[PDB]
RNA sequence: GACGAUGUUCGACGAUGUUCGACGACACA
RNA sequence: CUCCUGUGUCGUCGAACAUCGUCGAACAUCGUC
């Protein structure tokens, strides 16, 4: 009939066995992902394609394969225009056939365009499926994974198949798309060359490319003089970049002739430069990215150029051998005695950087030269044994000794008198609400290395740079009210001067020895030396002995004294200005006593219209944090040095931060390993880089929530214009638009309020917007973490509170309770009673069991446990009353022991304040 | 405390006041002697308090000088320790393999991660399971890092010497894992 | 109190006693003791925490350090 | 505060001042009695403050020594107080398995390895006499830790494997009797 | 020169408050 | 021979400053003889 004639016309010449998928008219495919930008809409969303009539092709045996004949029905002007633009690009092999024809649909010559043999999905569909991930709505991703033999439905039958921590085989399942994505990139470069040669101008979007690589839809292309065409590939490459490392697109570049069926390239073992290789890779895959790429980020022009080129370097460094990164040693003669010291560094992100003050043939070593030579891992690794540690997958450098060290953790010390007292006061009964859950868990020798091995969660993550270097502007706006810069050595405030000094300096003393041995001139000289040289140091992981509720080990990282000593002078002014500011987003240094909790909460709630509360968590926050976001945090913190440091000084300070905190050599046991990335616990600026990263992820979730909605359905005109300009400032503008950055910052601060501490946040958002999709929800955080953090955030760890009279469900391990405090209603933080009782019953030293020597211990625990006395659950208040009665008993028996052992009274006339709730109650009221 | 000018005035005014109170004269002179006794005792207490201030300044100086004589001691001690450590670890370092791989580089600048990989004369393999041992260090000699190593002194997690014949498939649940194999680069 | 809190506190005290007898100097024995202790502390059923307490106490009694007739007098 | 020499001076001064203000004298008398009270009260405050400082320093130095002594006692008596605490709170549990194990181990029937929990794992316990063997074991089943175990083999002191029908009252003195029995959990 | 009166001046003492420093402890990220 | 960074609170001790009071004692002014 008519449909059969249409089908035979659609086949035409090819031996195409077509079956009418849908019917003989438009098919209206369900919700393909488009990347559109016109005068009305703008965004990367899922729209409703409705002007096509698809036919699926079958081969012999009449079973269906993955090739469709999409037939459009557009007007005559567009028909002739696309025919003219296709008659030029027809010779390109990265272009699907088109076969323009005319067919009498209703009686009058309707013109059709029939692109031939195109895959069910496009590249925009793959990118949207992997970037906006929903663990219960991922049908397109499953179909794409199955259709290309990455896996099979029995894989999705299992649990947590999508998770990156549980089931890390999804990395291999994804990497099975790498060669397909890489062939798509090569076909894109071919198409760009054809466009330039034919003199065609047009914007390349992702939704106009198959999952084979072929291009089509020459609708908005303009013809020009041949040889002077210009493709626009900003949105294409930028939206594509996060999946170039997820699917390991450039794995085939490690092989000989760049094909996976050949051996690896046996790179020269002494080679460390790899700059011509990086330029070749760029010119091969990103040829028409029209912004200068510096392989070595030491030649960059500012911090935005550093972020750009470091993104490209963190992609290209996955091709080169891992033994070619790290310090670049060199033979130095210290008075006719040959040393081996570091005179450079080769970063995976910052390229190659050489020290400027390298002096061969020295005569004598001063104190600061001895420091920089004893802190380098060069002399410690060049002299130690080789090491092949089969317990981990992390790179192992050398073993410093002749044998491995297996460090264990001990159990806690049972305080039996407090426990007997508690169970005499009617505690710890069967089926009670308050029970012991926090203990001192013991560990065996295999705990330190099994906890270091969790760095396997830090994968190379390439970031969408066009949105990362806008999110960085909004974050910098979040950090404007502070005052930072470099300080002299005599202005540095160091507290706890009797702590360890890292490795190897802990063989000779604590930090006091090295702060007293060095005059202020020596410290200033060392600091001014780290601005022209890279000092790679060694951190030391060692297990933590503290009370917790989970039986997993906890390590801490002790960074050297050189690194802390100079990082203090760099950052301490800004860090103190952050910790001494109230009313801001980053609530660091704000106390919870004397009405501080109420003030913080009232500041979060500030002006939001339909306020709900919300809080999330980062799974494996320190292990899985990508290196690009840590470099971004460092640059945002160092943006305060616009007058004290030049550009090269700031770059060398960034290089030092990287080489010392980000990818340094970790000594776990008695052996040196290579840390892939993350955050060092003992870094000077950890609780603040964490806050910058927190705000970065929240702003990213917000731009992903606003750009991924149908702009045709946003009822408000202001928000529609704001989404249009947001897309245009991400992917169509290279410069910084300070007016729109201020406008988006105001929008966020009005509709998405935050209370950020280090990787702990509480948000008071506008619930109507979040339901319409104009601010971030929990699903947007889940998606952003999946594609920008390589973790899966389970919604069982996040929370939401619709009633603001109850505070946050949890913030800084404290719950919130609205109590009446003298005609006023305030918010008070109360802990977990199990935590306070566990701190009472289990101590970490045998002398803390005596009690009478440790009454201030229980005074502090009762200060922390006071607000439980306002709880409607009676056992929660009984906790505080128990602590008070025990303090009284402790004082009584101490007085008895003093009167009997010795023979003198110890009234003290002032110890009766701790038995009564007035002290602790005044601890939670505003001063005056 | 008698080393001050006002102490003599104090003693003299006290003596005059005593000689006056031993007679009991009219109040016009007695009050003036009390005023002189003041001026004396007031300047006396002034200079005595100033003497206490200067003595405390001297004590602060003494403590500040007894602390520097220990800070310099500690500085010299840690300097000696650091450079002794450098010169000691350097003696197990300088050889022909290092001087050979450095002299092959473009400008003498080689990565650090290949210094022990190509110059170290002793390997240490830590092996968690038995299958890892079977696939890694089977036999007395094995190949790693493009070299040929020679097993000697395999020990266990307790640092007790394990014999090569005890590492079997059936005896593996009887010895403490991991085992730390030590090898020597065969020439 | 309850028979669970007592069991957890006794397992804490028992692993302390074992650690003082230099069991940490045996990799296998210390690993087993740590496993039993951490499993008693996370237990929910009282009928299994008692089995693991049996196992841990049997680790203690197989040595010859603690004179048992004087302690249990 | 009443034992110092200034006590009598301050008391007499205050009493005379009250007696004089109760009299209603001229203005010079008020100021002169105030002067007496002034100097007396001032010197009394002086030596009383001296005594307060001395007593506070004494109490501080006493409590520091007390804390030192108690800390040393705690650190010294460890490893001997932890064991008695452990057994004190093990007797309080009053379990039927732990008490059985404790009683056997105090009689001599100590195990040789960790008591297993699985259905087919091996257990080896020492048995020092026949009467200890007589009540813990009948026939083949071996009752230990309040559970039934099935004997596999019994050895002597010199690892000379012995059967089950040979262990008896008359046949007891023909062995050395640290018989290491072996069994699996039934 | 004395009488009376106020206040100014230092030093010791007591207290309060403020701020800094040293040591100990507790909590949190 | 091992225990990191930062924040915040409590306790003890010490120092400096200010105010008030306990005061001791010089006088700078006023009225009178
Ligand atoms: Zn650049
Ligand atoms: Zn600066």
């Amino acid at each position: 009939a008519d449909a059969q004639s249409f089908l035979n016309r659609v086949c035409g010449v090819s031996a195409a066995r077509l079956t009418p998928c849908g019917t003989g008219t438009s098919t209206d495919v369900v919700y393909r992902a488009f990347d559109i930008y016109n005068d009305k809409v703008a965004g990367f969303a899922k729209f409703l394609k409705t002007n096509c009539c698809r036919f699926q092709e079958k081969d012999e045996d009449d079973n269906l394969i993955d090739s469709y004949f999409v037939v459009k029905r557009h007007t005559f002007s567009n028909y002739q225009h696309e025919e003219t633009i296709y008659n030029l690009l027809k010779d390109c092999p990265a272009v699907a056939k088109h076969d323009f024809f005319k067919f009498r649909i209703d009686g009058d010559m309707v013109p059709h365009i029939s692109r031939q043999r195109l895959t069910k999905y496009t590249m925009a569909d793959l990118v949207y499926a992997l970037r906006h991930f929903d663990e219960g709505n991922c049908d397109t991703l499953k179909e794409i994974l199955v259709t290309y033999n990455c896996c099979d439905d029995d894989y999705f039958n299992k649990k947590d198949w999508y998770d990156f921590v549980e089931n890390p085989d999804i990395l291999r399942v994804y990497a099975n798309l790498g060669e397909r994505v890489r062939q798509a990139l090569l076909k894109t470069v071919q198409f760009c060359d054809a466009m330039r040669n034919a003199g065609i101008v047009g914007v390349l979007t992702l939704d106009n490319q198959d999952l084979n690589g072929n291009w089509y839809d020459f609708g908005d292309f303009i013809q020009t003089t041949p040889g002077s065409g210009v493709p626009v590939v900003d949105s294409y490459y930028s939206l594509l970049m996060p999946i170039l490392t997820l699917t390991r697109a450039l794995t085939a570049e490690s092989h000989v002739d760049t094909d996976l069926t050949k051996p690896y390239i046996k790179w020269d073992l002494l080679k460390y430069d790899f700059t011509e290789e990086r330029l070749k890779l760029f010119d091969r895959y990103f040829k028409y990215w029209d912004q200068t790429y510096h392989p070595n980020c030491v030649n960059c022009l500012d911090d935005r150029c550093i972020l750009h080129c470091a993104n490209f370097n963190v992609l290209f460094s996955t091709v080169f051998p891992p033994t070619s990164f790290g310090p670049l040693v060199r033979k130095i003669f210290v008075d006719g005695v040959p040393f081996v010291v570091s005179t450079g560094y080769h970063f995976r992100e910052l390229g190659v950087v050489h020290n400027q003050d390298v002096n061969l043939h020295s005569s004598r070593l001063s104190f600061k030269e001895l420091l920089v030579y004893a802190a380098d891992p060069a002399m410690h690794a060049a002299s130690g044994n080789l090491l092949l540690d089969k317990r981990t997958t992390c790179f192992s450098v050398a073993a410093l000794t002749n044998n491995v060290a297996f460090q264990t953790v001990k159990p806690g010390n049972f305080n039996k008198d407090f426990y007997d007292f508690a169970v005499s006061k009617g505690f710890f009964k069967e089926g009670s609400s308050v029970e012991l859950k926090h203990f001192f868990f013991a560990q065996d020798g295999n705990a330190a290395i099994s906890d270091y091995d969790y760095y396997r969660y830090n994968l190379p993550t390439m970031c969408d740079i066009r949105q990362l270097l806008f999110v960085v502007e909004v974050v910098d706006k979040y950090f404007d009210c502070y005052d930072g810069g470099c300080i002299n050595a005599n202005q540095v405030i160091v507290n706890n001067l009797d702590k360890s000094a890292g490795f190897p300096f802990n063989k000779w003393g604590k930090a006091r020895l090295y702060y007293d041995s060095m005059s202020y001139e020596d410290q200033d000289a060392l600091f001014a030396y780290t601005k022209r040289n890279v000092i790679p140091t060694i951190t030391q992981m060692n297990l933590k002995y503290a009370i917790s509720a989970k039986n997993r080990a906890r390590t801490v990282a002790g960074v050297s004294i050189c690194s802390t000593m100079t990082n203090r002078q760099f950052h301490q002014k800004l860090l103190k200005s952050i910790a001494a500011t109230r009313g801001a987003t980053v609530v660091i240094g704000t106390s919870k006593f004397y009405g501080g909790w109420h003030n913080m909460l009232k500041t979060v709630y500030s002006d939001v219209e339909n306020p709900h509360l919300m809080g999330w968590d980062y799974p494996k926050c320190d292990r899985a944090m990508p290196n690009m976001l840590r470099i971004m945090a460092s640059l945002v913190l160092a943006r305060k040095h616009t007058t004290c440091c030049s550009l090269s000084h700031r770059f060398y300070r960034l290089a030092n931060e990287c080489a010392q905190v980000l990818s340094e050599m970790v000594m776990c046991g008695g052996s040196l390993y290579v840390k892939p990335g993350g955050t060092s616990s003992g870094d000077a600026t950890t609780a603040y880089a964490n806050s910058v990263f927190n705000i970065c992820q929240a702003v990213t979730a917000n731009v992903n929530a606003l750009l991924s909605t149908d702009g045709n359905k946003i009822a408000d005109k202001y928000v529609r214009n704001l989404q249009h300009r947001l897309y245009e400032c991400l992917y169509r503008n290279r410069d910084v638009d300070t007016d729109f950055v201020n406008e988006f910052y105001a929008y966020l601060r009005k509709h998405f309020s935050m209370m950020i501490l280090s990787d702990d946040a509480v948000v008071c958002f506008n619930s109507t917007y979040a339901s319409q999709g104009l601010v971030a929800s929990i699903k947007n955080f889940k998606s952003v973490l999946y594609y920008q953090n390589n973790v899966f955030m389970s919604e069982a760890k996040c929370w939401t509170e619709t009633d603001l009279t109850k505070g946050p469900h949890e913030f800084c391990s404290q719950h919130t309770m609205l109590v009446k405090q003298g005609d006023d209603y305030v918010y008070l933080p109360y802990p977990d009673p199990s935590r306070i009782l566990g701190a009472g019953c289990f101590v970490d030293d045998i002398v803390k069991t005596d009690g009478t020597l440790m009454i201030e211990r229980f005074v502090s625990l009762a200060i922390d446990a006071y607000p439980l006395t306002k709880h409607p659950n009676q056992e929660y208040a009984d906790v505080f009353h128990l602590y008070l009665q025990y303090i009284r008993k402790l004082h009584d028996e101490l007085t008895g022991h003093m009167l009997d052992m010795y023979s003198v009274m110890l009234t003290n006339d002032n110890t009766s304040r701790y038995w009564e709730p007035e002290f602790y109650e005044a601890m939670y009221t505003p001063h005056t | 405390f008698s080393s001050l000018p006002s102490y003599a005035a104090f003693a003299t005014a006290q003596e005059a006041y005593e000689q006056a109170v031993a007679n009991g004269d009219s109040e016009v002179v007695l009050k003036k002697l009390k005023k002189s006794l003041n001026v004396a005792k007031s300047e006396f207490d002034r200079d005595a308090a100033m003497q206490r201030k200067l003595e405390k300044m001297a004590d602060q100086a003494m403590t500040q000088m007894y602390k520097q004589a220990r800070s310099e001691d500690k500085r010299a001690k840690v300097t000696s320790a650091m450079q002794t450590m450098l010169f000691t670890m350097l003696r197990k370092l300088d050889n022909d393999a290092l001087n050979n791989i450095i002299n092959n580089a473009r400008d003498g600048c080689v990565p650090l991660n290949i210094i022990p990989l190509t110059t170290a004369a002793k390997l240490m393999v830590v092996i968690p399971d038995y299958n890892t041992y079977k696939n890694t260090c089977d036999g007395t000699t094995f190949t790693y890092a493009s070299a040929l190593w020679e097993i000697q002194q395999v020990v266990d997690a307790d640092s007790k010497i394990v014999q090569l014949s005890e590492i079997s498939m059936d005896n593996s649940p009887n010895l403490a894992w991991p085992l730390i194999v030590t090898a020597l680069r065969a020439n | 109190p309850s028979k669970m809190s007592d069991v957890k506190c006794t397992s804490v005290v028992l692993l302390s006693v074992l650690q003082q007898l230099r069991v940490e100097s045996s990799s296998k024995l210390w690993a087993q003791c740590v496993q039993l202790h951490n499993d008693i502390l996370l237990a929910k059923d009282t009928t299994e925490a008692f089995e693991k307490m049996v196992s841990l106490l049997s680790v203690l009694l197989s040595m010859q350090g603690a004179v048992d007739i004087n302690k249990l007098c």
